[PDB]
């Protein structure tokens, strides 16, 4: 058994559209224990100045009861079967997935279809969670990380809806009504924009078939089976600085521009990720760590930790890196990680992209670790490419991959741009935007 | 030699930038920039002006003086024969 050959008998993924514009897919597998959810492609983007959070919102009353079984009621039964209800709201993308055993697989996507359907809303509930909702934006606002990505987000899409953080504003969580939240189901949780994903020991036949008797309510008008194309989310060379000198390190994130999902060069810069890598202070490998940036920040203390990114979206994507450092190491430690990103847009190595793209494998196998992860996968993949991708295209794709290709997308999306930066904490030492606009030529 | 990094204990300031290429070099000439021009002269001009405007006066009156006394005075001649 080769690695391709794994590949090849992997079992393939089904699709099957009903007739509400609805999609159900689904990954076979022989395990007695199954993972089937609700992809919906909505999220704080769709949401607009006077609902921003209520995407958010609306995930904390998802769990809390339906009409047709109050709260208790509706917990009691998931408990007592030993499932797990989860799930998260992001910026264009939601989710509300069960793990259980194949043998309720039935069962719950009835469970899932109430809760995406016919969520109790209860007037009562709605003030309850404003204030947990209230108390959660206070325990985020200490974690730096996230604190870090927003204000990136808050800035490199400014003026626009990226711009806005998935929890949504103080205010509008002090003010969103019942009704706001219901209109936000209604015109987001819709059949054409869901996908009913499912892994594990199921057939597809019988999901397909529970999926029918419960994903019915189909819609008439044109309006209500056509999925809205969002506008356009300017993106804005600039930055954002945050600075509290009582903060006892500093987070930093630097980025471009990136294509969007659609895009194949997305494969390249995820291997241009995997060259640089990302790094922590108990990363054993120490001083001999392959990736360069990694190396130098073990040999001078550069920082805690750094991490590249590829975030992706439908139109637009965030493509940088983040790092957490003592007030006086930032400079050192921006001046090699640009270095770095230079160094990817001009002398990239055969040697350097052969390692990356066997770790951008791994990485991808790792991503499909469990039936909630795979399950993931589909629900995003049919959700953003509108269809399934296997590992052995990714693989394909990832192999075509050589140091040139990898320094023409590098130079393609990083060589003289205007980047986005978010800095908080003690950022004095930061130098200023010019300089490391600078950084971003010759290497 | 090396400062930045230790110069002061700053807290809860937030700033916002843009790139040099997303924004206009010079903007506002007409709106803000000449409106601000005039504001600045006009709160300075009362204050550097008359100190020069004096001096000018000084020069132009000893400049005088003194081309007036290498004039004739003709009351030296009158009853001269």
């Amino acid at each position: 058994a080769t690695y391709a050959q794994t590949l090849q008998n992997i079992p393939e993924t089904n699709v099957t559209t009903l007739d509400n514009g609805l999609r159900v897919a689904s990954e076979e597998s022989s395990q007695p224990t199954c993972t089937v959810g609700v992809w919906i492609g909505a999220g704080s983007r769709y949401e607009n100045e006077k609902n921003n959070g209520a995407g958010y919102f609306v995930e904390h009353l998802a769990f809390k009861g339906t009409k047709k079984r109050p709260c208790a009621a509706f917990e009691k039964e998931v408990e007592s079967m030993g499932a797990h209800f989860n799930g998260y709201t992001s910026r264009e993308q939601t989710a509300f997935y069960i793990k259980a055993l194949s043998k309720d697989m039935p069962k719950v996507v009835e469970l899932l279809a109430d809760v995406v359907q016919n969520c109790a809303l209860e007037e009562s509930q709605i003030e309850k969670e404003r204030g947990v909702i209230l108390q959660e934006l206070k325990e985020m606002d200490n974690d730096m990380t996230n604190v870090t990505f927003d204000y990136l987000h808050a800035t490199a899409f400014q003026g626009t809806a990226l711009a806005r953080t998935v929890e949504g504003t103080t205010e509008n969580i002090k003010h969103l009504t019942r009704a706001d939240l219901a209109s936000y189901i209604d015109t987001h949780f819709k059949a054409p924009r869901m996908v009913l994903a499912a892994a594990g020991g199921i057939s597809h036949k019988e999901l397909v078939d529970a999926a029918r008797q419960h994903f019915s309510g189909v819609s008439f008008t044109y309006k209500e089976d056509a999925v809205p194309i969002l506008p356009r989310c300017r993106f804005t060379g600039s930055e954002i600085r945050a600075r509290d000198d009582a903060l006892p390190v500093a987070h930093v994130a630097l980025a471009v521009e990136g294509p969007g999902w659609a895009d194949p060069d997305n494969v390249v810069l995820h291997v241009a990720n995997a060259i640089i890598g990302r790094y922590d202070r108990t990363f054993g490998g120490g001083k001999h760590l392959s990736s360069r940036l990694a190396a130098l920040a073990v040999e001078h203390k550069l920082c805690h930790s750094f991490q590249t990114f590829n975030t992706s979206y439908s139109d637009t994507g965030l493509f940088g890196f983040h790092f957490v450092a003592d007030p006086l190491s930032i400079d050192d430690m921006m001046f090699c990680a640009q270095g770095e990103w230079m160094r990817l847009c001009t002398s990239t190595t055969e040697s350097e992209v052969k390692r990356a793209k066997n770790h951008l494998r791994s990485a991808m196998v790792a991503q499909l670790d469990g039936t909630t992860p795979v399950c993931e996968t589909i629900g995003s993949h049919l959700l953003n490419y509108g269809r399934r991708i296997s590992l052995e295209e990714w693989d394909s794709r990832i192999s075509a991959v050589d140091a040139r290709m990898v320094r023409d997308v590098c130079s393609k999306y990083i060589y003289d741009k205007c980047p986005a930066l978010a800095a908080v904490g003690p950022i004095e030492q930061l130098l200023d935007y010019n300089r490391i606009r600078s950084g971003m030529y010759w290497i | 030699g090396i400062h930045f990094g230790n110069l002061a204990r700053v807290r809860h300031i937030i700033t916002y930038s843009l790139s040099p290429f997303e924004q206009r070099a010079i903007p506002n000439i007409f709106s803000d920039a000449l409106p601000n021009v005039w504001r600045r002269f006009s709160s300075q001009v009362f204050k550097v002006a008359p100190p020069f405007l004096g001096a000018y006066l000084l020069y132009s009156w000893g400049t005088q003086e003194f081309e007036r006394l290498k004039r004739k005075n003709p009351a030296d001649y009158e009853n001269d024969q």
